[PDB]
C-alpha cells in the first residue's frame, strides 16, 4: 500500500506545481480497481482539514481546492459492495469450512493472516486485529509470525495511525522477545523508531533510518532507491561533520546509489559541498532539496521545515570553527545572504543558545566566541551541575 | 460593608500617599497599595488618578525617562495638589539615571547633563559638585547616586576576598563538625 | 507544672537524638 | 503529686548523662578508626 | 519535544528558498 | 426500618470513638488518634450521605450534653425536621459499664467525663455544616459558641489537636457566606473573627503544638492576601514562629504558597523563586490537591516573566492542565518576539479569566517586561550594535527613548554592557572567562552545606518505629 | 583547519592570525563521565521507594 500512501501524501501540502497533485491522482484511481483503497481516502479528509477536505463526494456535501479527479464515481461506488462480498461473504465462507473439517494447523492460521490483511484495506479495525489474534495461537515456529507483524505495523502505515498501533508493535515483542535472524531483530527496532518520527524525538529514531535503508530493503511496498531519499536527508542531518568523511560521502552503498537516480541531491551535491567547506554552490542545492525530496516523501515533510533550524545553524558554526574572527563582506556580499536579511537567520538562533557568534554592525568584521579552555568544565558544569540537587529533593523530600 | 464614607470620591488623595512612599524611596507599601483598594480593573484602571503613580512608574520600567518626566511638568495635574511631591519627585528623577552612567558611560560633556538628566539652572550642578572633586572633564561620578568604589573590603559581610583564607577555609573546615 | 510540662519535650527530643547515635557507634 | 516534682530532678539528670555520653562518644569513635587503619 | 513542535513556524523553506533565487539575480 | 437504621451507624461512631478514648487516658499517645483522625474526616463524610441525619441524633442521647441540647434541634430546625421517637432518652447505650460512661458516677457530678465529649461534640456539628451547604443563621450561632467555650475550657497536648481542624471550618464557612451575598452584617462577623485568630494563637505558642500553630497561621496569611496589606504580614513571619517538625502532608506546600505571592510585590525574585518550586514538590499528585496544583503552576510561570528571563515553555504541553495554560502561552510569546501590539491585545480578551486569580495587575506590569527582554534577545547576538539597529527590529519610538530604556536592563546587572555615546554603539562588556574570579567557589560553598544538610536530616532519624516494636515483646 | 591536520585560527577582517592549541580540552573524561554518569543513576536509586 505503499503506492497510494508516497502518491497521494502530495495532498497534504504542495505549493509548487498543480499538476503535482493531479499526476498523483492517476495512480490513485488505477490501484484501486484491482484491491480497494477506499479506507485510505476516507482518512485523507479527516486528517487535514480546509484543503483537499472537501475533494470527498460523500462525507459532508463539499467541493473546494484544485482537485476534483479524486472521488468514487457511481461505478466504484457499486464496486463498494462487490468487494465486501469477495473480501468478507467469500473469503470466510472457506476457512469457516476449514475448522469444520480440521485440516492443517499452521495453514489454518495463514489463511487468517492473509485474511487481515484485507481488513486493511476494509476499513473496520476492531475486526483486523482480531483474525490476527486467532492465527496467534495456532502460530508454532517464527515463519508465520512474520506476516503478522507486517500486516500490524501497515495499521499505522495505511491508516497514519501512530497512536494504537505502536503499542500493538511493541506488544509482540515485549511478550516474547526472540527476533531470530539479525534482519528481524532490526524490523522490531525499526517500527519503533517509525512512530517516534511522528512525534519528533529527532536524532534518536532517525538513527536507525541510515543504517536500515543502507543495507536491506522490504522490496516488497517499494524499491531501494524510492525510500532512500529519507536516510540521503537524515544522515547529515543527525550525523555530525566530523564523521561524514568516514561513512557518507565514501560508502559502498550510497556511492553506487547516486548513480541511480538524480532526484537525491544530497549524498553528493550537498555532501561533496559541505566537506569542500564551500557555501557558495552548497546552498543553490539546497533549493531543489525541500521541493523534489521532502515534499514528496512521506516522513521528510512531516519534519519539513524543522530541518533547516538545525541545519541552518550548524552550517555556520562550522564555518566559525575554521577562522578566530570572519568578515561581513563574507556572508553579506558573497554567498548565501546580504546585509539586512542576515538579521534573521542568525538572530533567532543565538538566544535560543544554538551557537555563539558575534557580528560587527560597523565595520563589518564577524567575530566567533571560542570558549577555550572553558568548554564544559566549567559554565555548562554548573547548568547540568545544579541538577544533582534538583533531582534529588524532588521526590526525596517526601519520604514516601 | 459598603461605603458610608468619602475616600475615593477624591482619587488625588490615595496617590498622595502613593507618591509620599516613593519620596522615600520605598517600593514594599507603595505596591501593596494598589491590592487594597476595592475595585482594580474599574476605579484603578480607568480612572487617570489612581494610575498616575502607575503610568508614572511604569516608564520607569521600562526604562524612558523622556515621558515620565513630561508627567511632572508637561502634565496638568501637577498645579494644585500634586505640586508638594513634584519637585520631590523631579529630585527622585534625577537621583535614578545618574546610578547608571558610572560603568556605562565613560566620559560626556555638560550637554548630556543639561539634556539626558533635564536640568533646567547653571551651576546648580556646581552645588552637586562640592565635596568630592568634580573636574567634569571625564568621569569624576560617585559622590551623587550612590559613592565611591572604595578599596580593601574585608571583614564585613560572609566571604571577603584579600586578608582571610580562614572563612573561605571554613567551608573545607565545615565538615568536621558534621563528621565528628 | 507549668515549667515541668513545657520542658518534657526536651527529654524525649535529646533521647531521640542520643540513642539514634549510639547505633552508629555500636556499629563501629 | 509527688512524682510530679520528684521527677523535675531526674529530668535535668537524664539530659546531662545523655550529653555527657555524647561527648564522650566523639573521643571514643576517634580511636576506633586507628584501629581499622592499623590492621 | 513539545517545544521544538509549536515553535517552528511556516517560515524557512518555502519562504527563503524563494528569497535565495532572486538574491542570486542581484549579484 | 428507621429503628435499625440509627442503631447501625450509632455503634460505628461509638467504635471509632473508644478506640481514642482509652489511648488518651494512659501518658500520652497523642501521636496515634492524630493518624485515626485523619481517616475520619473522610469515613465520616460519606457516612453523614447514609441513613439520613438519625445518626447524629442519638448520638447525644448517649452521653451527656453539656450545651447540645438546643444545638440539635436548632441545626435540624432549618431542615424542618420530621419527628420520630424524638423524646430525649429513647435509645440508651451506656447500660453502666466503665467504657461506657457509667452513668450513676457522671450524674453525681463526682468525676468529669465532659472534656473529651464536649470536645470531640463540636466536630461532628461541623462536618454536617459542610456536607449539608448550611449558610446564614447556622454558621454565626456555631461561632458564638466554641470561641468562648476554647476560652474556658484549657486543653492538654492530645486536646489541642481536637480544635486544631475546627479552625478551619470557621474560615471556610466564612469566606462562602460573603462570596455568595453581601450583607451589612458580612464585615461584622469578619472583624471578630481577624482578632480572634490573634488571641488564641497567643495561648497555643506555650504549648508547642505542630499542628494548632500551623494550621492557623496559613489561615491568618490568607486573610492578610485579601485586605492587601503587608505591613500586617511583614512582621508576622519574621518571627518565625510557624513549626517546621510535623505538618504532615496538608500544610507543606501551603505556608510556600503565601511567601511567593507576598515578595511578588516586594521586587524581590531571588527568594520568591525557591518557594514556588518547593511548593510544586511539597503538594501531592493526586486529584484532591489539583486545586492547589493548578492555582501553584499559573503562578510560577508569572514569575519567571518578571525576572527577565524566558521560562520553559515545555511545561504548556506535555502537562495535562494546558486547557487552563493556554492564556498565558501567548503572553509569553508576545515578550519573547517583542511585538508591542500582540501583548495589548493578549490581555484584552483574556481579561475576564485573569480577574478570578488575580493575576491581571501583574500581567499589566509585563508592558515592561516585553522590552526588558527584548533588549537582552538583541544584546546577546550582536556585541556591538548600532544605536538606530535596535529601533529598526523593535519598532521602537526615536533614538532617545531607547538611549534611557537600554540603561535600565544593566542595573541590576542582568545585560552587563555599555553605551557609547560617542562612538555611536552599544558595547557587552562581558568577556566570560568567569573562572578566574572566586564564583565557583561560592556556588560549591553551598553545595558542602546543602549536602551536610540532607545529611543532618538523615543524621537523626532511625528510631521512631524502633520504640515500640523494641519495647514490646517479640517472637 | 576543520579536519584537524592544521590546528590554527585566522583573520579575515585585518588578514592576521592567531595562535590555537592542539588541544581543545584538558581531561574532559573525568567530569563529562562524572556527571551525565551521575545524572543517570541519581534518578535510579528512587523509583518506588517514594510510594
Amino acid at each position: 500500500n505503499y503506492e497510494v500512501s508516497e502518491k497521494a501524501f502530495l495532498l497534504t501540502q504542495s505549493k509548487v506545481s498543480i499538476e503535482q497533485r493531479k499526476e498523483a491522482a492517476e495512480f490513485v484511481l488505477a490501484k484501486i480497481k484491482e484491491e480497494e483503497m477506499a479506507p485510505y481516502y476516507k482518512y485523507l479528509c479527516e486528517e487535514y482539514l480546509v484543503n483537499n477536505g472537501q475533494s470527498d463526494l460523500e462525507h459532508d456535501e463539499k467541493s473546494d481546492s484544485l482537485n476534483e479527479w479524486i472521488k468514487f464515481d457511481q461505478e466504484l461506488y457499486n464496486e463498494l459492495c462487490k468487494k465486501n462480498e469477495s473480501k468478507i461473504k467469500e473469503l470466510n465462507e472457506k476457512i469457516q469450512k476449514l475448522e469444520e473439517d480440521d485440516e492443517g494447523e499452521l495453514e489454518q492460521a495463514q489463511a487468517w493472516i492473509n485474511l487481515g490483511e484485507y481488513y486493511a484495506q476494509i476499513g473496520d479495525k476492531d475486526n483486523a486485529e482480531k483474525t490476527l489474534g486467532k492465527s496467534l495461537s495456532k502460530a508454532i515456529s517464527t515463519g508465520a509470525k512474520i506476516d503478522v507483524m507486517l500486516t500490524i505495523a501497515r495499521l499505522g502505515f495505511f491508516y497514519n495511525d501512530q497512536l494504537y498501533v505502536k503499542e500493538k508493535l511493541e506488544a509482540v515483542n515485549s511478550m516474547i522477545e526472540k527476533g531470530g535472524d539479525w534482519e528481524r531483530r532490526n524490523r522490531y527496532k525499526t517500527y519503533y523508531g517509525i512512530h517516534c518520527l511522528a512525534v519528533r524525538n529527532f536524532k534518536e529514531a532517525a538513527k536507525l533510518l541510515v543504517d536500515s535503508l543502507a543495507t536491506f530493503t522490504s522490496i516488497e511496498l517499494t524499491s531501494y532507491e524510492s525510500i532512500a531519499t529519507y536516510a540521503s536527508v537524515t544522515g547529515l542531518f543527525t550525523l555530525e561533520r566530523t564523521d561524514l568523511k568516514s561513512k557518507v560521502i565514501d560508502s559502498p552503498e550510497l556511492l553506487s546509489l547516486i548513480s541511480t537516480t538524480a532526484a537525491l541531491q544530497s549524498i553528493s551535491s550537498l555532501t561533496i559541498s559541505l566537506y569542500a567547506s564551500d557555501y557558495a554552490s552548497y546552498f543553490p542545492y539546497l533549493l531543489e532539496t525541500y521541493a523534489n525530496v521532502l515534499i514528496p516523501c512521506k516522513y521528510l515533510n512531516r519534519h519539513a521545515d524543522f530541518f533547516v533550524r538545525e541545519m541552518r545553524r550548524k552550517v555556520y558554526a562550522q564555518l566559525l570553527e575554521s577562522y578566530k574572527t570572519l568578515s561581513l563582506k563574507s556572508m553579506a556580499s558573497a554567498f548565501g545572504v546580504s546585509v539586512a536579511f542576515l538579521d534573521n537567520d542568525l538572530g533567532k538562533f543565538i538566544p535560543n543558545k544554538q551557537l555563539n557568534c558575534v557580528i560587527d554592525r560597523v565595520n563589518g568584521i564577524v567575530e566567533t566566541n571560542r570558549p577555550d579552555n572553558k568548554n564544559a568544565q566549567y559554565h555548562l558544569l554548573v547548568k547540568q551541575g545544579d541538577g544533582l540537587l534538583t533531582k534529588l529533593q524532588k521526590y526525596g523530600a517526601a519520604v514516601r | 460593608n459598603h461605603k458610608l464614607s468619602e475616600s475615593d470620591k477624591k482619587s488625588k488623595l490615595i496617590s498622595l500617599y502613593l507618591l509620599n512612599l516613593l519620596s522615600q524611596n520605598n517600593t514594599t507599601k507603595f505596591h501593596s497599595e494598589l491590592q487594597y483598594l476595592d475595585k482594580h480593573i474599574k476605579n484603578l484602571e480607568d480612572d487617570s488618578l489612581l494610575s498616575y503613580p502607575i503610568k508614572l512608574d511604569r516608564w520607569l520600567m521600562e526604562g524612558s525617562y523622556q515621558k515620565a518626566w513630561d508627567l511632572l511638568q508637561s502634565g496638568s495635574q501637577n498645579i494644585s495638589e500634586f505640586d508638594s511631591f513634584t519637585d520631590i519627585l523631579k529630585s527622585a528623577i534625577r537621583d535614578e539615571i545618574a546610578k547608571n552612567t558610572e560603568l556605562s558611560y565613560d566620559f560626556l560633556p555638560l550637554s548630556n547633563i543639561k539634556a539626558l538628566l533635564f536640568f533646567n539652572n547653571e551651576k546648580e550642578t556646581e552645588k552637586f559638585a562640592l565635596e568630592r572633586n568634580w573636574p567634569i572633564v571625564n568621569s569624576k561620578v560617585y559622590f551623587n547616586n550612590q559613592s565611591k568604589e572604595k578599596a580593601d573590603y574585608e571583614d564585613e559581610m560572609m566571604h571577603e576576598e584579600d586578608q582571610k583564607t580562614n572563612i573561605i577555609e571554613k567551608a573545607m573546615d565545615y565538615a568536621i563538625s558534621i563528621e565528628n | 507544672e507549668q515549667k515541668i510540662q513545657e520542658t518534657e519535650l526536651k527529654i524525649r527530643s535529646k533521647t531521640e537524638n542520643v540513642r539514634r547515635l549510639e547505633a552508629q557507634r555500636n556499629a563501629l | 503529686y509527688f512524682k510530679l516534682k520528684k521527677l523535675e530532678k531526674e529530668y535535668e539528670l537524664l539530659t546531662l548523662q545523655e550529653d555527657y555520653i555524647k561527648d564522650e562518644q566523639r573521643h571514643l569513635k576517634r580511636e576506633l578508626k586507628r584501629a581499622q587503619e592499623e590492621v | 519535544e513539545n517545544w521544538d513542535d509549536v515553535e517552528v513556524d511556516d517560515d524557512f523553506t518555502n519562504e527563503l528558498k524563494a528569497e535565495l533565487d532572486r538574491y542570486k539575480r542581484e549579484n | 426500618l428507621h429503628h435499625s437504621e440509627k442503631k447501625y451507624a450509632e455503634e460505628d461512631q461509638v467504635q471509632e470513638l473508644l478506640k481514642v478514648l482509652n489511648e488518651i487516658s494512659k501518658t500520652t499517645l497523642t501521636l496515634d488518634p492524630r493518624y485515626i483522625w485523619r481517616s475520619l474526616k473522610d469515613l465520616s463524610s460519606l457516612r453523614n450521605q447514609e441513613l439520613l441525619n438519625a445518626e447524629t441524633l442519638c448520638f447525644t442521647v448517649n452521653v451527656l450534653y453539656p450545651d447540645s441540647s438546643s444545638f440539635k434541634k436548632n441545626l435540624l430546625k432549618f431542615i424542618t425536621s420530621n419527628h420520630k421517637s424524638s423524646v430525649p432518652g429513647s435509645a440508651e447505650l451506656r447500660n453502666s459499664y466503665p467504657a461506657s460512661f457509667y452513668s450513676v458516677n457522671t450524674e453525681k457530678k463526682t468525676i468529669e467525663v465532659t472534656a473529651e465529649i464536649n470536645c470531640f461534640m463540636h466536630l461532628l456539628v461541623q462536618l454536617f455544616l459542610w456536607d449539608s451547604k448550611e449558610l446564614e443563621q447556622l454558621v454565626e450561632f456555631n461561632r458564638k459558641v466554641v470561641i468562648p467555650n476554647l476560652l474556658c475550657y484549657y486543653n492538654l497536648r492530645s486536646l489541642n489537636l481536637i480544635n486544631a481542624k475546627l479552625w478551619f471550618y470557621i474560615y471556610l464557612s466564612h469566606e462562602t457566606l460573603a462570596r455568595s451575598s453581601e450583607e451589612i452584617n458580612s464585615d461584622n462577623q469578619n472583624i471578630i473573627l481577624r482578632s480572634t485568630m490573634m488571641k488564641f494563637l497567643k495561648i497555643a505558642s506555650l504549648k508547642h503544638d505542630n499542628e494548632t500553630k500551623a494550621m492557623l497561621i496559613n489561615l491568618i496569611l490568607r486573610d492578610f492576601l485579601n485586605n492587601g496589606e503587608v505591613d500586617s504580614a511583614s512582621d508576622f513571619i519574621s518571627k518565625l514562629e510557624y513549626p517546621h517538625t510535623d505538618v504532615s502532608s496538608s500544610l507543606e506546600a501551603r505556608y510556600f504558597f503565601y511567601l511567593s505571592k507576598i515578595n511578588a510585590i516586594q521586587l524581590d525574585y531571588s527568594t520568591a523563586n525557591e518557594y514556588i518550586i518547593a511548593a510544586i514538590r511539597k503538594a501531592p499528585h493526586n486529584s484532591k490537591s489539583l486545586g492547589f496544583l493548578q492555582q501553584s503552576n499559573k503562578l510560577h510561570c508569572c514569575i519567571q516573566l518578571l525576572m527577565g528571563d524566558i521560562p520553559e515553555l515545555s511545561f504548556f504541553h506535555q502537562s495535562n492542565m494546558q486547557k487552563s495554560l493556554l492564556p498565558y502561552y501567548h503572553l509569553t510569546k508576545a515578550v519573547k518576539l517583542g511585538d508591542l501590539k500582540k501583548f495589548t491585545s493578549t490581555i484584552t480578551k483574556y481579561k475576564q479569566l485573569l480577574l478570578k486569580d488575580d493575576t491581571y495587575q501583574l500581567c499589566v506590569r509585563l508592558r515592561s517586561n516585553v522590552i526588558k527582554t527584548g533588549i537582552r534577545i538583541i544584546s546577546l547576538t550582536y556585541k556591538k550594535i548600532s544605536l538606530r539597529d535596535i529601533c529598526l527590529k523593535l519598532n521602537l519610538d526615536s533614538e532617545q527613548t531607547v538611549e534611557y530604556m537600554v540603561s535600565r536592563a544593566i542595573r541590576d546587572g542582568v545585560i552587563e554592557a555599555k553605551i557609547n555615546h560617542e562612538d555611536g554603539f552599544i558595547e557587552t562588556t562581558e568577556l566570560l572567562n568567569i573562572y578566574d574570579s572566586e564564583d565557583p567557589q561560592q556556588v560549591f560553598d553551598e553545595r558542602i552545606k546543602f549536602a551536610n544538610q540532607l545529611h543532618d536530616e538523615y543524621l537523626v532519624s532511625m528510631r521512631y518505629p524502633e520504640d515500640k516494636k523494641t519495647q514490646q515483646n517479640e517472637k | 583547519i576543520l579536519d584537524k591536520i592544521f590546528y590554527g585560527v585566522l583573520d579575515q577582517g585585518n588578514g592576521w592570525l592567531y595562535v590555537y592549541e592542539t588541544p581543545n580540552q584538558d581531561a574532559t573524561y573525568d567530569s563529562a563521565l562524572e556527571l551525565v554518569g551521575q545524572l543517570n543513576k541519581v534518578v535510579d536509586q528512587l523509583f518506588e521507594k517514594a510510594s
